RNA sequence: UCUGAGAGUUUGAUCCUGGCUCAGGAUUAACGCUGGCGGCAUGCCUAAUACAUGCAAGUCGAUCGAAAGUAGUAAUACUUUAGAGGCGAACGGGUGAGUAACACGUAUCCAAUCUACCUUAUAAUGGGGGAUAACUAGUUGAAAGACUAGCUAAUACCGCAUAAGAACUUUGGUUCGAAUCAAAGUUGAAAGGACCUGCAAGGGUUCGUUAUUUGAUGAGGGUGCGCCAUAUCAGCUAGUUGGUGGGGUAACGGCCUACCAAGGCAAUGACGUGUAGCUAUGCUGAGAAGUAGAAUAGCCACAAUGGGACUGAGACACGGCCCAUACUCCUACGGGAGGCAGCAGUAGGGAAUUUUUCACAAUGAGCGAAAGCUUGAUGGAGCAAUGCCGCGUGAACGAUGAAGGUCUUUAAGAUUGUAAAGUUCUUUUAUUUGGGAAGAAUGACUUUAGCAGGUAAUGGCUAGAGUUUGACUGUACCAUUUUGAAUAAGUGACGACUAACUAUGUGCCAGCAGUCGCGGUAAUACAUAGGUCGCAAGCGUUAUCCGGAUUU
């Protein structure tokens, strides 16, 4: 994680799956922070579609807080 | 896993030249069936290394040697690393429960078996007897039985007979048993069983007639039987055999050549049959610290338990810490604690170290011996705890060397990395002090012979990489120089911006009945009083220095008789300034005698070798025409100089074979004869 | 550690044998077409070639290439 | 020192005191010359502006009980927002949590209202409160955890104090709010805070 | 609202040029005295010196043969891997010796570049053959193993045929060094597995194979400008420079080769030498600028030293392969095994910088459909006053100054000092008893209902409830939770520079110091005593760069 020891934080940022963590990157879509859980995350909800329409899918323990934001419903348009 | 009742922790502790390094050599050799040895068949295509005893003996202690037996796994452990030594032995048998002593048959005075076996009867903890050498000259058993039994009075039991002579050793006689036969020469690898005739049946008799007279005080149903005389079986005697051991009052004596190899597994036979286990003794009732020191035990339950007895360096791990598990089946890896010091230890690593290798084991159930590995601040006699239970302290009698050898290095360096070692050296292995004095800066080291500094340097070289080279012992005398008559000190020098002078006049005189004090003899005044003060200070800062090298010039008298000064110049330093140079002078015709530190030499003697300790204390200068002993023993006080009694420690070692040790203290000083005075100077 | 690299160390040596063998025949089409040039060594090349360009040993470029350089003196006749 | 547990000394040298005045009780000479044994005719050796500015800085700086390096930060902090530092820097100084105790008629020391907040003897924000190096912001109130409501020196001192006319509290449930910022005119002091404000050069 | 502090010193005195120190902040920091407590941050600057031991990237049986087991005459349901085969091991992780040059930083162009795996649509998933491991057998040995014959299977390998589209060459449309679009010749594809509906029939469903088409991703390539010092470094250079043909690179190119031809760069500093990881930035300064480039992040560099090559989309590969060299280890001397600049740890150096630690709970990666497995990345713990910060050693009454020190040296009196003696209040912390959360509603699993090209179904997506994952922690926090101020102060200075003075001893002596300089009988400058002041759980001491310093 980044940030603060007992205090995690992981920028919702866009990235493809070739490096670690906190390096090149191409977008930064949002955060979200667990330390206080209360179905709330900063997202653009713009970029986030232009960041799946070219491949590199999130990291996969978000795709439960993008259905509760709403997300995955206009995403899964282009498979219609 | 284990039953406690198999697992034994026993071991070897004997003489030098008795087999004692032998016997354990062999004794690894032929009983290498497990794994971690592994000797009996991996030693024979080897070339077994035979280089010294000490290097040897120092490279293959083992505090925890396990072997694996029919049902009865054992433990042992060889602890002698000198000539002979109490401390270690204290600990050993302290953490140990079996004693295995061999007696000598090639210089059969039994020099240092005697000391550990009046330990071991002080201490009593459960002794067998077995010999090394029977297939050898002078090894006869009956000569050995009766000797040991006329000098040392301990009521020994023999139980089995040789066959033959001390030289055609040809077969084994169990007194209870049947006869032993052989097939091949030593490594006893055969075992075979044959029915005894009547040439042995004679002494079977005879010496089943002492062997069950004396088990009288056991089982009076025995003597009973022994009065009626139906057949004892064996099973009940070897009982009372066992209750004998446990009670420590009656040892028993084996039989078979070790040194060839002939007797091996009937030896572990009789010591895994004869010595209580570890579950069935108490453990060593040691005293708590609470503020009553009452005894306390855990009885090899839960609660870790471990008293730190030794301590020894490795490269490429670190320190190597043989301690007792005395009570508890612990993890490996933990935090324990110690209260006496407050830091928890840490438990890394608690491994068995071997000859040849290492075998970390998982769990080690409660009443063993093992290392552990870390401990970087463990001093011998922490209790190691972190099952919730109080500290302990086991302490009945402890001892520290006194036999000095002052010694000096070669090199500053060399003395400084030889510092940085003997102080973890004296942190691991407490078996001698360390002194450095102001003389000139010598190690002052506490020896027992030479050996003892041959193991340092040893230990010091082959793995600090040091070269270094003992030296003499040198010590200081003190002076006293003829009381003169008149020095004439003058002070003559344009200098200082101003002008010096001094012109000082004193007889010295030095006195025996107080010390330092000043006389002022100028009644006209003719120096101020001012100055006197200083240069007073400067007698008293050159009372450390005399004329010719230095000795200390101790509780001296000056007497200021004549002086004389300038009334605008002769500045105030000048006087004590010229206070060393006249005093050197007259110092040099005064012709100083020295003083010499006299001490008593109290010495214990069976007054059976006395006569080359009474030599050498009249070759060292002495006065000696008689004894006053202790209405047993005498205990003889002899004057001694200091300059040569660190020579005449080994000296007394060799003449009375270690049997007689000393003590110093500080008499007084008293004066020299010319025979030393002659020696001030080059 | 490692547990499993010497299966790559054996894999790789027969692949490469493999390998060599067919370099060596497309080098062998190649020789016979500079031999001299006609029509069907350029398409037996082809035909034997390409099924090489197809995996990865010698990639497309290099057929390309060399088909085009074969190509050109067929043409300059 | 946070704890000096020796004020009367200060107060003789500095000729100040905490409160109005009660650091001289006539217990003995009521004398208003420096302690210790320096001669009552001399003064000092060295009179420039340095001196006075640093007589003036250990004046404010121990009529507050606070330390030097926390004062630096407090001033470092104080450089962030701007207008008229010099009675800015006082504002922030009586917005800690002892010196609006004092205010309230709480206590009548900052060492006893520090003593009394330490302890756990103080609610503010329904969070207990243990330190008086608290920011006050406009628009706070502050509890008296009612367990410890029975101290002795609080309830005798809660009416025979003076209340401060920045601040309002309702002394029957012994709770207090903040009103509005503190004023120079209002407040008893005469410190150049000029050369507070210049002496530190850390800045 | 914002942007600039001075002082001392050479001379009898004064002015002036010029130099040095002090008054400021700070660290990859150390030393001496000490010494409550939490959070955060930080911890080889030197020897790219060797490194003991264990751990550091594996995975796939829902891919395959062979081999064991649980129960079952047999079929079988499941767990496993020695091996084959597939994917991934080219990431992540560290270390700064070389490199003073398109390496880095920056804007750019690839009419010169590949891009597996992820996103988009599409031609499709046709048919055979021969293979070899494990295993069986025989030698050798301590194991180690290797060697030699026999049998097997596939998504391993190699052929047979069909192709939209591609590739290749001729004809015609067509471009700001080359490219579009038509007709033709030529030529190349594979491989199945799991599941459902069916009596068989076939079909469908999920993974996946092969030829594509799409972007994106990542890497490569050359140029503009910027980017250390040195003239006690004047000429450097021969594949060096250029044309032609061929080869080769992933592509373009003396990148290589055959012939031919002889310049290129330089006084605007080549070339040689010395030093150096660069960049965002840390620090200082108001700034122009100076300094170092520790964490952290991007790039390249190397992996005991130096050469090569195979593998695969991606390497000439931190712990793949061969060789040489140096080093090192074991051996029953037949032969083998090895590279901590991965994590801790050891030796040595240095003044000096941590424990031979608990788990994948959170995140990521690899494989797998998943239950899941590996994760020395990581999350933690612990040490380390190493730094920053809050925080304590209590608080309120209580003398003409308790005793006593010290001073007044001459007492009369002052001072230590409301500090104390004593009274009251209280427990951060401490000691004991209890409750004891969040970090995780993340991922799956199972029951419900709906959606979708679709069917007879099963599978993918969303909505609902339940199962659970916490190493940390008996943490935090609170609780008629017991006791009681109780369990808790140092360090520098006191002539002026820059804040606070007196006595005693010391007689150019012992001794002081960053500067002026003190001490030859009274030292406010030495030693010490009392008192005082400057900081603070730290205080001072030396070294570094900055400000002062218009002292480049």
């Amino acid at each position: 994680r980044m940030g603060r020891v007992h205090y995690p934080t992981y920028r919702i940022v866009a990235v493809d799956s070739r490096v670690k963590r906190d390096g090149k990157y191409i977008a930064l879509i949002g955060h979200l922070n667990p330390a206080l859980k209360e179905n709330k995350c900063k997202i653009d909800e713009a970029v986030a579609l232009e960041w799946l329409n070219k491949g590199a899918k999130p990291t996969d323990t978000v795709r439960s807080l993008f259905s509760q934001t709403g997300l995955w419903k206009k995403f899964v348009e282009s498979k219609k | 896993t284990v039953d406690l009742i198999n697992f034994r922790n026993f071991g070897i502790m004997a003489h030098i030249d008795a087999g004692k390094t032998t016997t354990s050599e062999r004794i690894l050799f032929h009983s290498g069936r497990i794994h971690k040895i592994g000797e009996t068949h991996d030693g024979e295509s080897v070339m077994d290394w035979m280089e010294q005893e000490k290097e040897r003996g120092i490279t293959i202690t083992s505090a925890a040697t396990s072997v694996s037996w029919k049902n009865c796994s054992l433990n042992l452990i060889d602890t002698p690393g000198h000539v002979d030594f109490t401390v270690e032995v204290e600990r050993s048998l302290r953490v140990l429960d079996g004693a295995i002593a061999v007696l000598d048959a090639q210089m059969g005075v039994e020099p240092q078996t005697e000391t550990v076996w009046r330990q071991a009867s002080r201490y009593e903890v459960p002794r067998i007897i077995f010999v090394n050498k029977m297939d050898k000259t002078g090894a006869n058993f009956e000569r050995s039985v009766q000797s040991i039994q006329q000098r040392l009075g301990v009521k020994a039991v023999p139980i089995q007979l040789p066959i033959g002579a001390e030289n055609d050793f040809n077969g084994i006689i169990d007194l209870i048993e049947e006869k032993v036969y052989f097939f091949d020469g030593g490594k006893e690898e055969k075992a075979e069983e044959k029915p005894i005739p009547d040439q042995f049946k004679d002494q079977v008799k005879q010496m089943r007639a002492h062997l069950v007279e004396e088990v009288a005080n056991f089982d009076d149903q025995l003597m009973a039987d022994y009065l009626e005389g139906k057949e004892i079986s064996i099973a009940d005697i070897k009982r009372c055999i066992r209750k004998g051991v446990i009670g420590c009052q009656f040892f028993p004596v084996l039989c078979g050549s070790a040194f060839k190899n002939k007797g091996i597994k009937l030896l572990l036979d009789a010591v895994v049959d004869f010595l209580p286990s570890p579950v069935d003794v108490p453990q060593a009732k040691a005293y708590g610290e609470d503020g009553n020191e009452v005894l306390i035990s855990a009885s090899d339950d839960a609660p870790f338990v471990g008293l730190a007895f030794k301590v020894a360096t490795d490269p490429f791990v670190g320190r190597l810490t043989f301690v007792r598990v005395y009570s508890g089946v612990l993890k490996s890896g933990s935090y324990v604690k110690n209260v006496r010091k407050n830091k928890k230890e840490r438990v890394s690593r608690l491994v068995k170290m071997h000859a040849q290798n290492r075998n970390e084991i998982e769990e080690i159930r409660a009443g063993d011996i093992c290392a552990i590995i870390g401990l970087k601040d463990t001093t011998t006699g922490e209790t190691l705890v972190d099952d919730k239970i109080d500290v302990q302290l086991e302490a009945m009698q402890f001892a520290q060397p006194v036999i000095s050898l002052a010694v000096e290095p070669k090199t500053k360096a060399d003395q400084e990395k030889m510092s940085i070692a003997l102080s973890k050296l004296a942190e691991e292995d407490p078996t001698f002090k360390t002194f450095t004095d102001p003389e000139t800066g010598q190690t002052i080291i506490a020896g027992m012979g030479e050996l003892h500094l041959d193991i340092l340097v040893d230990r010091m070289r082959r793995e600090f990489k040091v070269e270094v080279n003992v030296g003499a012992p040198q010590v200081s005398f003190r002076e006293t120089f003829n009381k003169e008559s008149e020095v004439e000190g003058k002070y003559i020098k344009q200098s200082g911006g101003r002008g010096q002078y001094g012109h000082v006049k004193i007889r010295f005189e030095p006195n025996k009945d107080k010390g330092f004090e000043f006389v002022d003899k100028i009644v006209g005044g003719r120096i101020p009083r001012e100055y006197i003060k200083p240069v007073q200070a400067g007698l008293e800062n050159a009372m450390a220095s005399g004329p010719l090298a230095g000795y200390p010039m101790i509780d001296i008298k000056a007497t200021l008789f004549d002086g004389s000064f300038h009334e605008v110049d002769s500045s105030e330093m000048a006087f004590k300034i010229a206070a060393s140079l006249a005093l050197k002078e007259a110092g040099k015709v005064c012709s100083p005698v020295l003083l010499e530190p006299i001490m008593a030499i109290e010495v214990t003697v069976p007054e059976q070798y006395f006569g080359d300790t009474m030599g050498d204390i009249s070759s060292r200068r002495g006065l000696i025409e008689g004894t006053e002993q202790r209405d047993n023993v005498q205990v003889i006080k002899a004057k001694v100089p200091l300059k040569e009694m660190f020579g005449y420690a080994t000296d007394l070692r060799s003449f009375s074979q270690g049997r007689g040790n000393y003590v110093m203290q500080f008499s007084h000083y008293a004066e020299t004869p010319k025979s030393v005075v002659n020696e001030i100077i080059a | 550690n490692i547990k499993s690299n010497e299966k790559r160390l054996r894999q790789n040596i027969k692949r490469n044998l493999n390998n060599k063998g067919q370099k060596t025949k497309l080098k062998t089409n190649v020789k016979n077409f500079h031999k001299e040039i006609n029509l069907d060594n350029l398409g037996n090349v082809y035909s034997q070639a390409d099924r090489l360009a197809r995996k990865g040993i010698i990639s497309t470029n290099r057929a390309r290439r060399l088909k085009s350089r074969n190509v050109a003196v067929l043409n300059k006749t | 020192m946070k704890y000096t547990g020796s004020i009367f000394k200060r107060s003789r040298r500095l000729g100040f005191s905490l409160l109005e005045n009660n650091k001289e009780f006539s217990k003995g000479k009521k004398r208003k010359t420096i302690p210790g044994q320096h001669g009552n005719r001399f003064r000092s050796s060295t009179m420039s502006g340095y001196a006075q500015q640093l007589q003036e800085k250990q004046r404010m700086q121990y009529m507050y009980g606070i330390t030097d390096k926390q004062f630096r930060r407090l001033f470092r902090l104080v450089l962030k927002q701007r207008g008229n530092l010099a009675v800015n820097l006082f504002r922030v100084l009586e917005s800690r949590l002892d010196n609006i105790v004092y205010r309230m008629g709480f206590a009548p020391t900052r060492r006893s209202a520090r003593q009394l907040v330490n302890h756990g003897h103080v609610l503010l924000n329904d969070r207990t409160v243990d330190t008086p190096s608290i920011i006050l912001n406009p628009g706070d109130k502050v509890r008296l955890k009612a367990k410890t409501i029975k101290i002795p020196i609080v309830k005798a001192a809660s009416e025979s104090g003076v209340v401060s006319p920045f601040v309002e509290t309702n002394n029957k449930t012994f709770e207090g709010t903040y009103v509005r910022f503190p004023e120079r005119s209002e407040l008893p002091a005469g410190i150049n805070e000029s050369y507070v404000v210049e002496w530190y050069k850390r800045l």
